[PDB]
RNA sequence: CCCAUGUCCAGGUUGAAGGUGCGGUAAAACGCACUGGAGGACCGAACCCACGUACGUUGAAAAGUGCGGGGAUGAGGUGUG
RNA sequence: GUAUGAGUAGCGAAAGACAGGUGAGAAUCCUGUCCACCGUAUGACUAAGGUUUCCUGGGGAAGGCUCGUCCGCCCAGGGUUAGUCGGGACCUAAGCCGAGGCCGAUAGGCGUAGGCGAUGGACAACAGGUUGAUAUUCCUGUACCAGUUGUUUUUGUUUGAGCAAUGGAGGGACGCAGUAGGCUAAGGAAUGCAUGCGAUUGGAAGUGCAUGUCCAAGCAAUGAGUCUUGAGUAGAGUUAAAUGCUUUACUCUUUAAGGACAAGUUGUGACGGGGAGCGAAAUAGUAGCGAAGUUCCUGACGUCACACUGCCAAGAAAAGCUUCUAGUGAGAAAACAACUGCCCGUACCGUAAACCGACACAGGUAGUCGAGGAGAGUAUCCUAAGGUGAGCGAGCGAACUCUCGUUAAGGAACUCGGCAAAAUGACCCCGUAACUUCGGGAGAAGGGGUGCUGACUUCGGUCAGCCGCAGUGAAUAGGCCCAAGCGACUGUUUAUCAAAAACACAGGUCUCUGCAAAAUCGUAAGAUGAAGUAUAGGGGCUGACGCCUGCCCGGUGCUGGAA
RNA sequence: UGAAAUUUUAGUACCUGUGAAGAUGCAGGUUACCCGCGACAGGACGGAAAGACCCCAUGGAGCUUUACUGUAGUUUGAUAU
């Protein structure tokens, strides 16, 4: 009975990351949109 | 940064007082001295000789105030280790 | 030769393997190694390209010389290797001035043998000329397309190919499929044919084997869902039931020639076959 | 599904090819012993799986448990990236 | 927001009992004693993950499925110490990014040099002690690695010691399986050694009982053993050069010699440490003290070591590293003294109440160590070290439901179906059919033996005796046979109602593909196919093996033809 | 210590009949002091799920082809380079 989320500092960082987010245009159209609606954490 | 401010506050505990009479103090330095500038600062503001120094980054503490809850500013703690033929640090 | 397992499984029973008489070493030099990585079919995309690829053993290149450029000196064949990335097997071979290389093993190569390359070569197995220096009516192998680029046609276990005549800049060769067509005169070539014959019967006995090979399953398009296959779908077993049997992408695959209509090289080609 | 790189498979059993020796022959084929240790080999823990059945079914559990069950050197299990 | 169901279901796998203590209050907190549970784990380490949950002192609002004086909860303080451990200032795999560049309505895609990137390679310290909480981190002792200054002794200063390439090289450097050997851990026995003790329940001062029965890294010496031919002459190469390295031919050597490795052992580290136990007050078993540390048996896939042997599926790279000159050079080396050596992690839980499952959830969670008797074994039963008594209980001992034991006579009459249960089960010996692809079928089937005590043994037995209902006396261990259909087989599949006759498979056949191959991803570039070349690659169908695979080309496709 | 599904309000019997044709509640008759506890499951066309079967909508979606209309690709020619 293995769950669907298995924790990894590592893996969280270089998919969901701010400097992924950066590295695409649409990573950074979320960020812009994260900013917009004010979130206190853009990215993870 | 200057000697000066690197050197924040000593640290009084029963673990630091045990310390000190092993000829060892222990100082709150700046998060961002490495032991090397802590030896220099110590020596420069003491008159004493470092025979050693160890050193450990003290991680914020979570911490709340009724309905409010944060974390206390992250540390480093310097454990300053004199020769002996030194003068001991006046506190 | 080739040494057929007793039945002592199921999975052995009717296995076939070669007994590697020929080969005369496990060492590889490791001056000619390089690393390769298995594509498992897959390209720069990562989207399957290639089917039926992946998983198996490790490997590592042998570096070997198709172009036979060498014609200072000649080269003594000191050891008969298998090599895990090609059918037929390849020699190691000591250059007198010091430079070790790799060639395919033609039939009959023996440990010693001091090939040659070069206009001037004889001609006797293991040897490299240009196809204009080749006696009409010699058996050779290793065919390089382009000058200089190194042998393409005829490098598999076994195969060989016929010179037929020279006309103008180019020579007529009658290749392992029994197409005949031209090839570029200054164009070069080994004498005699891939050694290894016997690749052609080994019975490779159990699944685990061809997964060892790097083969994974062939699904047939008659079991799958119409949107996986043209032929997928149908209440049990069907007929192919279409015009003509197709591949998954709907291309027919019995007789529908597939080589392009304004193929350059048909103008170099003259009888086709396969 | 795949890539790279690691790692795991208690303990038993069986006895392929090959080799040696002795018979046999004109030479052999061939036969018999010994050696040798093959296998998607055998039995069976861990591990992986999930065939039967009972229970559970506002469950201990949004797929499980109990008793049995299959594989267990491979087309294997599994970690990391 | 509050009812009803209803003071009902539930209170989440199992052993607790009593005495004392604390307290307003105790089945639930603390101490004690006995009892019980796990012990290839429910023990000891650790990676990830969590992120203070760790320690001390307080608290009982809420959380804890009861209670709670208690807690992984709340409040207040405190706690993580590194030149050597893991990571970085070292290397690279897959993959990723990507200066110019290629391609593309825009956005951007791809990609060279160059980088990033471990899960791999390289790399200098170990034992003990110490705190409430850290320890290869602090302390004690003794080391090692890199480097600086100085002293001294050596020797070179441009016929130039020494250093030394991003360059030439060597090396690093690798699969699976199989036993055999060496060595050490580890375990066991002992009328070996040391300490303590003499029982009260009938007996024992002895061959009685209990306990313990040893220690590094580094340095020096040695080393079971492992691997390897070594020289010379002439050449050719190594973009320049080389004394390095590669290699061709020719002589001598090749049971050797030389060379390279090597687990471990002995000594020193050790006047040290630990150690049964004894044991202080001022307030504990705590300072402190402290004996002996032998022989024999077994003995590791732990290590020598992927060493050897065999096999086919043919088993990373790079750097560190060692050499070579090229270059650079006036200072180098040895000893000794002193001194320098940064950043991140270090708490705690970690087969769980601290991680993933919304829960203090009967699930899942990589790696290491994982003892003893019987035993092949990490199976099984009971135990050691160690850990634990499961966060609702007390009664009663109705139906009914579940889990479990036994059952007269019968023995499948049940039922869709022997579903379930029962039965067989370990080892040793005897014996074993049709059929067969000659391997199997086969542990077929069907039988016999097994305990204990003497005697003798060729050490496996034999004979003799003894006991029980019963001797693998408990736990753990196949039920078997006859026949038919389907699938050759091992395998794979609908995570979560289907594990199959379905898929796959080795084999067969057809067909495409001459290489910028066909095929596929992509607008393209660029890729896979392949660093492959028709004995190869793609596609369709069939599906081991054995015997075979008949007739039709009118129709539909495909192939050819070109008037 | 302490829920849940359900729940129009309920002081919530049986038979025969009647009724949207299968009544605890309507008619006639019969039976029955008031409140519970432990049990069973005939009924409340019991609870759970705006039936999946069937039909309908000028609903949707996946799939097929010699349905219609298109189209990527492939091919052939003219033309530009
Ligand atoms: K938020
Ligand atoms: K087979
Ligand atoms: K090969
Ligand atoms: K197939
Ligand atoms: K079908
Ligand atoms: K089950
Ligand atoms: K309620
Ligand atoms: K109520
Ligand atoms: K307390
Ligand atoms: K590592
Ligand atoms: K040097
Ligand atoms: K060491
Ligand atoms: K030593
Ligand atoms: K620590
Ligand atoms: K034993
Ligand atoms: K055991
Ligand atoms: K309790
Ligand atoms: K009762
Ligand atoms: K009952
Ligand atoms: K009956
Ligand atoms: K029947
Ligand atoms: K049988
Ligand atoms: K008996
Ligand atoms: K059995
Ligand atoms: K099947
Ligand atoms: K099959
Ligand atoms: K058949
Ligand atoms: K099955
Ligand atoms: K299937
Ligand atoms: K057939
Ligand atoms: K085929
Ligand atoms: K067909
Ligand atoms: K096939
Ligand atoms: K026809
Ligand atoms: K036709
Ligand atoms: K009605
Ligand atoms: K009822
Ligand atoms: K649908
Ligand atoms: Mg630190
Ligand atoms: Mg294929
Ligand atoms: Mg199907
Ligand atoms: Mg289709
Ligand atoms: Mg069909
Ligand atoms: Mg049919
Ligand atoms: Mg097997
Ligand atoms: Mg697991
Ligand atoms: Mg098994
Ligand atoms: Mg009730
Ligand atoms: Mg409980
Ligand atoms: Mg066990
Ligand atoms: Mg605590
Ligand atoms: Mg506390
Ligand atoms: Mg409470
Ligand atoms: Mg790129
Ligand atoms: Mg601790
Ligand atoms: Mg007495
Ligand atoms: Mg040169
Ligand atoms: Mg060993
Ligand atoms: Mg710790
Ligand atoms: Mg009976
Ligand atoms: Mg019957
Ligand atoms: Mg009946
Ligand atoms: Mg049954
Ligand atoms: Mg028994
Ligand atoms: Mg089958
Ligand atoms: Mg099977
Ligand atoms: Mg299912
Ligand atoms: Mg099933
Ligand atoms: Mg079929
Ligand atoms: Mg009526
Ligand atoms: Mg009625
Ligand atoms: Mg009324
Ligand atoms: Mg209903
Ligand atoms: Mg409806």
């Amino acid at each position: 009975m293995k769950r669907t989320y298995q924790p990894n500092k590592r893996k969280r960082q270089k998919v969901h990351g701010f400097r992924k987010r950066m590295s695409t245009k649409n990573g950074r159209r979320v960020l812009a949109s994260r900013r917009r609606k004010g979130r206190k954490v853009i990215s993870a | 940064m200057e000697l000066l401010d690197v050197i924040k506050r000593p640290v009084i505990t029963e673990k630091s007082m045990l310390a000190m009479d092993e000829k060892k103090y222990t100082f709150e330095v700046d998060t961002r001295a490495n032991k090397t500038l802590v030896k220099q600062a110590v020596e420069s503001a003491f008159d004493v000789k470092v025979a050693n120094v160890n050193i450990l980054n003290v991680r914020p503490k979570f911490k709340r105030m009724g309905k409010y809850a944060g974390y206390t500013k992250k540390r480093r703690k310097a454990i300053v280790t004199l020769t002996e033929d030194s003068k001991e640090i006046q506190l | 030769a080739i040494k057929k397992y007793k039945p002592t499984t199921n999975g052995r029973r009717n296995m076939t393997s070669s007994d590697f008489a020929e080969i005369t070493t496990s060492t590889p030099e490791k001056s000619l190694l390089q690393p390769l990585k298995n594509n498992a079919g897959r390209n720069n995309n990562g989207r399957i390209t290639v089917r039926h690829q992946g998983g198996g053993h490790k490997r590592q290149y042998r570096v070997i010389d198709f172009k036979r450029n060498k014609d200072n000196v000649a080269a003594v064949v000191k050891t008969i290797e298998y090599d895990p990335n090609r059918s037929a097997n390849i020699a190691l071979v000591h250059y007198e001035d010091g430079v070790k290389a790799y060639i395919l093993a033609p039939k009959g190569l023996e440990v010693g043998m001091r090939l040659v390359s070069g206009p001037e070569a004889d001609i006797k197995v293991g040897n490299a000329l240009p196809l204009e220096n080749i006696p009409v009516g010699t058996v050779i192998h290793n065919i390089e397309m382009k000058p200089g680029k190194g042998g393409q046609l005829i490098r598999s276990a076994g195969t060989s190919a016929q010179v037929l005549g020279k006309e103008g800049k180019y020579v007529l060769i009658r290749l392992n499929s029994g197409e005949v067509r031209m090839i570029l005169a200054t164009c070069r070539a080994t004498i005699g044919s891939v050694g290894n014959e016997q690749h052609e019967l080994i019975n490779i006995g159990k699944a685990g084997r061809s997964r060892w090979m790097r083969k994974r399953p062939t699904v047939r398009g008659s079991v799958m869902n119409p949107n996986d296959h043209p032929h997928g779908g149908g209440e049990g077993k069907t007929p192919i039931g279409r015009k003509a049997p197709v591949s998954p992408w709907g291309q027919p695959a019995i007789g529908y020639k597939t080589r392009n209509k304004k193929a350059k090289s048909d103008k170099l080609i003259v009888r086709r076959r396969t």
